[PDB]
């Protein structure tokens, strides 16, 4: 059931990606720099979830 | 430990027991054979002399 | 009754986690056990001598 | 996280054969993870309200 | 499961506990049946001196 | 569940025919478990007289 | 002679706590009435405002 | 308080479960005699026992239970003896402050005001 | 990955030289010191990225 | 065998549950977009808060009959979350009890249809009433 780098994890030798979440599951992105801050000013619309 | 490598252990400890039970009955078998064996050759010289 | 003594602690051994207990039953069980072991011996002594 | 985390820490105080690390390390520290995810998103869009 | 697993393994364990126990104590008889026979066999020695 | 939505659904006669055949289940296995160990002592009292006789 | 007095010492308290079970099903019960009059007393003040 | 009351239930159930588990083992236990079948030499047994508890905690333990017990039914007996007084008071109070809107208007009112619910209304009866 | 590899080929040595020698302290210094530096290297990115 | 059947039936109650919980809520939201335009056309006269008050009582049942849906998914989904080795699994006591409340099949549906088809004629009246108005006022 578990997918392939939790199964890695229980062998002998550490062949492993030391990060544990992994690639193909996280929906975000590891250490990635961007997060869209919309600054509140009377007038224009604002809005939220740019990243999507 | 990984739980392969742990079953695997109480499984060679199993079969050490196992292997030393079979030591066992072996031994006592052949306690066996060394006692008719021995009566029997006792007995065999006492009636030729 | 070694068997007897032995099957009834065996099945008063596969008990729930907590009605499990150190019992005035499991006291007389020990002490029935241990004297029939020692008359079983004696009785085997009597019988080499005769 | 109350119930998963000390899940966590009331298991871990396990002896030498079963320290280990099966699925259930995994499993937990993914749980507490997301949860903590979860605590930040709707912070934020509470105070967005 | 792990639980469960952990179970199994000691019902594996008292089994071979049981059978270790005969052993041993079928063993101890055997010994003291030697004995007793190594007496009666030293008593003709005796005689035939 | 509340007042309105105690339906009686299929659900409820299968789970009462499953229980309805399980203490018949368990009671077959126990008699046939008793059976067993009488045989293992009708076994263990010829072997004595076997082993006696030898 | 110790099994049926540990057996009438067990049943007792087996049979108390069968009647608290039912005990606490009737009064959950009612508690549940009084909520479904508590339910339309709010519907019947909507109406008013 | 329906929630915790359905908890504590199914705490002294489970209680009262191991209880019918222990209870059922023992009617088989005590019907074994020297001659009938169903013995077999279990060896270790006697030597090797391991026990949870001694009898005084055996009933120590379902004390504190129907202790709690009580005592959440029993603060569910002051909540619904008090749910129904302020439902009382309710239904008072806006029948008496309608009766006085009633007066002032006589000192589309009787067109709309003339539907209204009653006290058997506002008590949910 | 080739410390642990290490690790398990040098314990899979047989009966009358299973020895707890410098070698192994080495190598277990090897594994607490990779897995402290790649830890630190993680809240560092952490922080670059905020 | 029984237990995966089991699993089954359960599965295929939870769906046929589903089913009336969501038309309920686009019933609910379609009669609030409707309050919403008979008020504004209120802004005859008598006629109308008849109406609306006729309106109001059928919105009160449809949301109790729809929060009794939730509440029914809810603790259908935790029974066929409950399967072998979950923590809270119990020996009961009388599990063949008839409920108090004694319902069948046929009358768990039809109230509900007693709900829609007087919340439908309620819509039909209330639209008649709209383009009744207009045509006065003009």
């Amino acid at each position: 059931g578990l997918p392939p780098a939790y199964t890695q994890h229980l062998r002998e030798m550490a062949f492993w990606d030391p990060a544990i979440t992994a690639q193909y599951l996280n929906s975000g992105p590891r250490w990635g720099c961007m997060q869209w801050r919309d600054r509140q000013i009377r007038g224009k619309e604002f809005v939220v979830t740019r990243n999507q | 430990s990984v739980p392969e490598t742990w079953a695997k252990f109480t499984d060679d400890n199993v079969l050490r027991s196992q292997s030393e039970r079979a030591a066992s009955a072996k031994l006592r078998e052949e306690t066996e054979n060394l006692l008719i064996v021995t009566a029997n050759e006792m007995w065999n010289q006492f009636n030729k002399v | 009754p070694l068997r007897v003594a032995q099957t009834r602690l065996y099945q008063r051994s596969h008990r729930p986690n907590v009605e499990l207990c150190r019992d005035n039953a499991q006291f007389r069980l020990l002490s029935e056990v241990e004297e029939l072991n020692m008359s079983l011996r004696a009785l085997k002594e009597k019988l080499q001598d005769a | 996280l109350k119930v998963a985390q000390t899940r966590l820490d009331e298991r871990t105080r396990r002896p030498n054969v079963e320290l280990c690390r099966d699925m259930a390390q995994l499993r937990l520290v993914n749980e507490v993870y997301e949860v903590d995810e979860t605590i930040q998103t709707l912070q934020q869009r509470l105070r967005d309200s | 499961e792990r639980v469960n697993d952990l179970a199994f393994w000691k019902s594996e364990i008292t089994h071979e506990l049981d059978e270790m126990i005969g052993e041993t104590n079928a063993l101890t008889d055997i010994k003291r049946r030697l004995e007793r026979g190594l007496i009666e066999t030293e008593g003709p020695l005796q005689v035939s001196r | 569940r509340s007042n309105v939505e105690l339906c009686r659904d299929q659900t409820q006669y299968g789970l009462i025919d499953e229980v309805h055949q399980l203490e018949a289940t368990i009671n077959t296995m126990k008699q046939k478990l008793a059976q067993t160990q009488n045989a293992l002592d009708a076994l263990f009292k010829h072997l004595a007289r076997i082993q006696a006789d030898i | 002679r110790k099994v049926g007095e540990r057996l009438e010492d067990m049943h007792c308290w087996k049979s108390e706590l069968q009647r608290e079970i039912d005990e606490l099903s009737s009064e959950t019960d009612l508690m549940m009435a009084q909520k479904l009059r508590l339910q339309r007393a709010l519907d019947a003040t909507s109406v008013p405002y | 308080q329906i929630r915790l009351n359905r908890e504590h239930k199914e705490s002294c159930e489970m209680n009262w479960s191991d209880k019918v588990e222990v209870y059922n083992i023992d009617d088989t236990c005590s019907r074994y005699t020297n001659e009938s079948t169903q013995v077999q030499f279990y060896p270790h047994s006697s030597k090797f026992e391991e026990s949870a508890s001694t009898p005084e905690t055996w009933a120590k333990f379902n004390h504190d239970n129907l202790l709690r017990a009580e005592r959440e039914r029993l603060a569910s007996v002051n909540l619904r003896k008090l749910i129904d007084c302020i439902l009382r008071d309710t239904a008072e109070d806006l029948r008496l402050q309608c009766d006085a809107v009633n007066s002032a208007f006589s000192s589309k009112c009787m067109t709309h005001r003339n539907r209204y619910p009653s006290v058997l209304q506002l008590a949910g009866y | 990955s080739i410390a642990t590899d290490n690790l398990q080929c040098r314990e899979r040595r047989q009966h009358p030289d299973l020895v707890r020698d410098y070698v192994e302290v080495e190598l277990l210094k090897e594994t607490e010191l990779i897995r402290n530096i790649q830890e630190l290297l993680k809240r560092t990115i952490g922080q670059a990225v905020d | 065998w029984d237990e995966h059947d089991n699993r089954t039936r359960l599965a295929e109650r939870i769906d046929t549950v589903n089913r009336w919980k969501e038309t309920l809520d686009k019933c609910l939201t379609d009669l609030d977009a409707e309050i919403d335009s008979l008020a504004q056309a209120k802004e005859k006269i008598s006629q109308a808060f008849q109406h609306l008050c006729l309106l109001q009582e059928i919105r009160q049942q449809l949301n109790s009959d729809h929060r009794d849906k939730m509440e029914t998914l809810e603790i259908d989904r935790g029974c066929l979350s409950l399967n072998l080795t979950s923590p809270n699994i119990s020996l009961k006591v009388n599990p063949t009890r008839i409920p108090k409340d004694s319902t069948t099949l046929q009358q768990w549906d039809e109230f509900t249809r007693f709900n829609k088809n007087r919340a439908e004629a309620e819509m039909k009246a209330s639209i008649e009433l709209r383009e009744a108005i207009a045509l006065a006022i003009a």
